[PDB]
């Protein structure tokens, strides 16, 4: 009863089966619930009892570090086989809530306790038969969810033989009662179908998929069936990296045991505790990285520190690399209105002359980030987009998802966009206007959240790109989709003898540095390198690889820039200068899109220098970016009337 | 039976009498790993077992299904003498290294119980699924627990309970923490296109592996499963054990996956492959003598013979700084012949190189060759099926007649000559793979022949984005002189009159395939005196491109 | 490991072969081999919750003899 290390020939599922050692274990956890001794000595578990009875939330959480510190000899006996230790502990919680609150007995009982913060986390690929019936903490992104399903759990049948109605029965997917051994002392009689004596039980199934952050080119994804019972219902949403703890238990069917010889052999996971993570990843980072990033940010040249590291394979096009780094942050989608939710994402649309390698510039941002996908044009359509029917096996209804839902708060990469069908380009506007989709199928509506940044690469119609035509007409695209991006910086390659000496010199220097034979003395042999850093166009040293990893998981989830009221009225009268001058030669005027978008690039650059509020130095460098992209969409002949006139605005810093 | 017991006592002494390299047994180092309960490796070599006994190993491969439980109890007893092991985990025999290979078309009715090896390649991939092996039931009539319940190939239920009065003739109850399961995969193999000389009857065979045979099983593995065919209603299933991804059919054992030194490869290769690639690699016309010895039926035109040999090798798939592989393969295509003489250029490569396909314009729709997706009929789930570009990995795909085709097929293949990867996510099913297969296209003129009145861009149907992503572009030379038809006619007469006598090659086809693996061994480097020569030659083609002012025809 | 090589000892095949790795089918990269006496059950060295109780004091005694040895130099310097 006292010593637990002497099992005396017993196993794990046998020593805790009787009521011997259970006397001391039950009395220890029962007295600890009312007497909580934390750091300074504040009994907070007593107040949690009165909080769970207000909204009828039968989910009492408890920290694992508290139970592991007070009882050092019990931190290992719990993660052994907690399949039966948590079921018997639920009866102990009922003796505490009813002892002090007698009015709680009016509501239903059987309070399922919870447990958070586990010291072990296993990925969804290393679990086989060795982790069977083990409470393992496994995370993963949610693919799709199911609504209310009337699970057949208890059906009444009117009988007349001994004045005893047959029931209750067991027909749920957890356990059933096969004919031949009835629980009512093996009795059977006449049956009668009813119409209002059927009480169904809640039942939902969740699809679990691997995280796209650890998916490489040349691997096949795997699926996982997640079965959630009562209590924890509608706690997760499709396309959201959350965390759900459960037991890796097998599947016990009951519908194929009457005709087939082998039942459904599958390994699922039950429900025990959920944890919606976003904000907890930045709080669990290291400490030595926070000190080294502040010593390098004191210099006034940190703006070009990340611009010279984007795509170190192709030299040139400095204006293109500036738009790729600003679009990685995506801004801060806030609510500037009073009833309308205005989106706040930086959408960049690239379209160049086929021959300058436009797709290689996108393959670099997907490897230095934390979540990024890649699709084509003919490989998807209106079905494989965001949501699309049923499960034709045993009369079921389950909605699915596409690729934009699972890519939450990330950077999406779409290749071959100009060759897309006409019926597909007019159906993507719903996802890039509210960051949510309302699926109205089978009379069940459910809203979610999908934060994405559309980054596409288009091509001109037919042959090559002609600068003599407008960008809105040179590409085979509709007009409502063009007025939804922000950065339209495009380039045109041509024969230039004054700059062709750096292109042929940079491709031959990176050909040897990026060679597998050269990596034996550089990557394999630490402390040696054949070629140093390439001469950039600003004299700033680039960044390796580990710098960009710990950069977006800290600055994006720490400082939140607000909206001040500096000299913002100067842009009001300045906008009227170009509004009544664009049609004076031959150009379209500036709409209201360039006015509300100034806040996007203002908070993006302030996050680099770690500014709590917006500064005038950020709003000035944002005007030169929106103007250089609008002039590339008109005729080259009218460039002398817009650049020479507005020369004072295109020359800051 | 006493026959199966005799084959186990003598097999136990084989792990101690037959030595390996020095005075140690290769199974001694394997016993130290079996103590850790997460790895169960029991590799047994067949080429070394015949050295100690031959008549004893005959009944092992002839009757393997019956000696299946005897191998599990014999290896567990032998490892018990090495170190005491717990009595709560079983093992599995991993018999590999079989020099005898059987064809999928060579099968009868008594193939069960024969420990053989099947070739081929797998296309479809299924997730893991457990299997009830050692379970525990419970009688619902007398409330008695019955242990030691082994499930073979049917629903083995205890017909007689512990109480000799009554029994449960219905169903039982599956135990929870007292049931050991073994996961497996139900993959779908497919016949290889390089082993079907006659007859085109495609089919598949059920292959089931063990627990530790997972992980290394993705859509595009050309491995050869090893095991024993098991008969199930009444179906067929090949119970495999281990995997070994090697070259198609036979070939070598090293390409672009495993790297080693130069002293360990000489001990495995034959002696006849040393002096053949040593004295012949020091010549000056090695690049030219291999062009005529391979194409004896092609007279003249040295621009098409020097590009096909470099097509097999070409560049190498390097790695950039961030860890992203770009290009690494050469592409070429010819135009200027209405499918009258260019058809022989694709046939000589199909017969020679086994990693090659052959299709026409209308024979390839939108998908099919890339990645086809279709809902399964006996599972009702969106699966991903590989195409022809995924099976010919690190090779070359052939395609003729680039005119009789739509525009949707060219868009889906734009990521093949520039990125060499397949990224198709259709229906929320991710399927991002990669394939280093070069496109051996063959453009065809609009009016059949090259029109001298029209421009050079008005006779072809290829646009600018298609030619920009493509590499080398050749055009068949057309000469209307009296000496062109006078020289090509002499080669046709010598071929149709002297059957199997006009070939006068200096190197046979047996040594050409041997020199294909030596190129992928020592990777060449870049000298320090060549960086100044490349920067001065690109400016020449830069002015050659702009014949008029800026743009012209081919963009470089 | 230097101050107490009586608990965990590493093992690998570095130098020239392959530097451990092995490329198996269950993840192998620099494992660890514990140093525990053989029990009466007859299996792998299994650890419980009470075994690591006194075992931590066996590893902590190396610091007790060092926290007082370095303290002698602090008193002599004053």
């Amino acid at each position: 009863i006292e010593n637990l290390e002497d099992l005396k020939g017993h196993s794990v599922r046998e020593w805790v089966s009787m009521a011997g050692p259970r006397l001391e274990i039950h009395h220890r956890f029962k007295n600890f619930l009312r007497t909580h001794v934390d750091s300074h000595g504040h009994n907070v578990f007593k107040e949690r009892i009165s909080d769970m009875c207000k909204e009828n939330r039968e989910s009492l959480v408890v920290n694992y570090e508290d139970l592991a510190a007070r009882e050092h000899v019990l931190a290992y006996f719990l993660p052994e086989a907690p399949a039966e230790l948590l079921q018997i502990f639920d009866e102990a919680a009922l003796e505490v809530v009813l002892a002090m609150y007698p009015k709680y007995d009016r509501i239903t009982n059987h309070i399922h306790v919870r447990i958070s913060h586990l010291p072990l986390v296993e990925e969804l690929r290393s679990l086989r038969q060795l982790h069977l019936n083990q409470l393992i903490r496994t995370s993963g992104v949610v693919t799709s969810c199911t609504g209310v399903l009337p699970q057949l759990s208890m059906v009444k049948y009117n009988c007349n033989k001994c004045n005893f109605v047959l029931g209750p029965f067991c027909q749920s997917q957890n356990q059933e009662v096969k004919p031949g051994s009835c629980p009512e002392c093996q009795s059977a009689g006449p049956f009668e179908v009813n119409m209002e004596e059927t009480i169904y039980q809640n039942y939902q199934r969740i699809r679990i998929q691997e995280s796209p952050g650890k998916v490489a080119a040349g691997r096949l994804p795997r699926s996982k069936d997640a079965i959630l019972l009562a209590d924890l219902v509608d706690s997760c949403k499709p396309g959201d990296e959350i965390e759900l703890t459960g037991i890796y238990h097998n599947n016990y069917d009951g519908s194929l045991n009457t005709a087939n010889g082998f039942p459904v052999f599958a390994t699922v996971i039950l429900a025990n505790h959920v944890a919606k993570k976003n904000k907890v990843a930045v709080g669990e980072l290291t400490d030595e990285d926070v000190k080294m990033i502040t010593s390098l940010s004191k210099d006034q040249q940190i703006g070009e520190k990340i611009f010279a590291s984007i795509a170190p394979s192709i030299y040139g096009h400095e204006d293109i690399k500036r738009g790729l780094a600003l679009a990685l942050f995506g801004g801060e989608p806030k609510n500037p209105g009073g009833k309308h939710k205005v989106r706040g994402d930086i959408n960049v649309l690239l379209c160049g002359d086929p021959g300058t390698a436009k797709s290689q510039f996108l393959k670099y941002i997907e490897k230095v980030s934390s979540r990024a996908i890649f699709t084509t044009g003919q490989g998807a359509s209106a079905v494989g987009l965001t949501a699309y029917q049923r499960h034709p096996v045993s009369r079921e209804w389950t909605l699915e998802a596409g690729a934009l839902v699972l890519a939450d708060r990330g950077v999406c990469l779409i290749d071959e966009f100009d060759k897309m069908n006409d019926q597909d380009r007019t159906s993507i506007h719903e996802a890039m206007e509210q960051q949510s989709i309302s699926i109205s199928k089978a009379g069940i509506v459910t809203s979610l959240q999908a934060r994405c940044t559309v980054i596409a690469a288009a091509n001109p119609i037919g042959g090559r790109y002609d600068p003599s035509l407008t960008f809105s007409e040179n590409v085979d695209l509709t007009e409502p989709i063009i007025s939804r991006f922000d950065i339209l910086c495009v380039v045109r390659d041509t024969v230039d003898p004054v700059q062709d000496e750096m292109l042929a010199r940079f491709v031959v220097g990176s050909h040897v540095r990026h060679h597998p034979s050269n990596k034996e003395e550089e990557g394999l042999a630490n402390g040696s390198a054949a070629e140093p850093a390439m001469p950039n166009t600003y004299g700033v040293e680039p960044l390796p690889q580990e710098v960009l990893k710990k950069y977006i998981i800290y600055a994006k989830e720490r400082v939140h820039p607000k909206l001040n009221q500096m000299d913002q009225d100067k842009v009001a009268k300045m906008y009227s200068d170009l509004r009544k001058e664009s049609m004076a030669t031959g150009s379209i005027p500036i709409t209201v899109r360039h006015i509300e978008s100034m806040i996007r690039m203002a908070e993006a650059h302030a996050r680099i220098h770690l500014r709590d509020y917006v500064i005038e130095d950020d709003v000035n460098m944002a005007i030169r970016v929106m103007l250089e992209s609008f002039i590339d969409t008109q005729k080259f002949s009218v460039m002398r009337s817009m650049r020479k006139t507005f020369a004072r605005y295109l020359s800051f810093r | 039976d006493e026959v199966a017991e005799k084959c186990q006592k003598l097999f136990l002494d084989f792990l101690e009498e037959f030595q390996s390299s020095d005075g140690e047994i290769k199974y001694l180092q394997l016993a130290e790993e079996l103590i850790r309960p997460e790895r169960n490796t029991l590799v047994v070599s067949f080429v070394d077992l015949e050295q100690f006994n031959q008549q004893l190993s005959t009944t092992i491969q002839e009757e393997f299904y019956r000696v299946y439980p005897y191998l599990c109890r014999a290896l567990k007893t032998f490892v018990k003498d090495r170190k005491e092991i717990p009595l709560a985990k079983d093992f599995y025999v991993a018999f590999q290294d079989l020099p005898t290979r059987h064809k999928i078309r060579e099968l009868t009715s008594s193939r069960i119980g024969l420990l053989t090896r099947i070739s081929g390649q797998v296309v479809r991939t299924h997730p893991v699924h457990p299997e009830l092996v050692s379970g525990t039931f419970l009688c619902l009539d007398c409330q008695t627990v019955i242990r030691d319940v082994e499930q073979q190939f049917k629903y083995t239920q205890p017909n007689i309970c512990r109480n000799p009065v009554c029994a449960n003739r219905r169903r039982f109850l599956l135990d929870t923490n007292k049931s050991r399961f073994v996961d497996f995969q139900k993959v779908r193999i497919q016949e290889t296109q390089a082993e079907l000389p006659r007859g085109s009857i495609p089919r598949s065979l059920e292959v089931i592996l063990r627990a530790e045979a997972v992980e290394s099983a993705q859509a595009g593995d050309k491995c050869d499963f090893t095991g024993t065919l098991i008969v199930v209603s009444y179906r067929l299933v090949f119970l495999a054990c281990c995997v070994a991804p090697t070259n198609p059919r036979f070939g070598g054992k090293e390409l672009r996956d495993e790297e080693q030194t130069a002293e360990s490869i000489k001990n495995q290769m034959t002696v006849k492959e040393w002096e053949k690639v040593f004295e012949m690699s020091q010549d000056k016309n090695l690049y030219h003598n291999l062009c005529t010895s391979l194409f004896p039926t092609i007279h003249g035109n040295d621009e098409v013979k020097r590009g096909v040999l470099l097509m097999l090798f070409g560049g190498v798939p390097k790695t950039t700084g961030e860890g992203t592989s770009l290009r690494g393969d050469i592409n070429v295509c010819i135009v200027g012949d209405p499918s009258t003489a260019k058809s022989q250029f694709l046939k000589h490569v199909e017969e020679f190189s086994p990693r090659a396909v052959y299709t026409s314009g209308k024979a390839s729709s939108a998908a099919g060759l890339t990645a086809a997706v279709v809902r399964d009929e006996e599972s009702h789930e969106f699966v991903i099926e590989a195409g022809a570009l995924m099976l010919a990995d690190n090779g070359v795909c052939c395609i003729d007649e680039f005119d009789k085709m739509d525009v949707r097929d060219q868009v889906a293949i734009h990521e093949a000559m520039e990125q060499q990867t397949i990224s198709i996510t259709k229906a929320g099913v991710k399927a991002t793979l990669n394939a280093r297969t070069s496109i051996l296209a063959a453009a065809n003129p609009i009016s059949g022949h090259y029109d001298r009145s029209k421009s050079l861009k008005q006779n072809i149907n290829l646009s600018a984005p298609i030619m920009s992503r493509f590499d080398l572009f050749f055009i068949l030379v057309d000469e209307c002189n009296e000496v062109t038809d006078y020289a090509i006619a002499r080669r046709i007469v010598d071929l149709h009159s002297r059957i199997e006598e006009s070939i006068d090659r200096v190197y046979s086809l047996d040594d050409i395939r041997r020199y294909l693996l030596f190129a992928r061994q020592f990777k060449p480097k870049i000298s320090k005196e060549s960086e100044d020569f490349i920067v001065e030659q690109y400016k020449h083609l830069r002015q050659r491109d702009g014949s008029g002012v800026t743009k012209s025809s081919w963009r470089i | 490991k230097t101050v107490y090589p009586a608990s965990y000892r590493f093992r690998q095949e570095r130098s020239v072969p392959t530097f451990k790795d092995g490329t198996r089918r269950s993840d192998y990269q620099l494992t660890i081999e514990p140093l525990l006496e053989q029990e009466a059950d007859g299996a792998a060295p299994q650890l419980t919750a009470s075994r690591l109780l006194q075992r931590r004091q066996i590893f902590s005694q190396k610091l007790v003899e060092h926290v007082k040895e370095h303290h002698k130099a602090f008193l002599a310097s004053l």
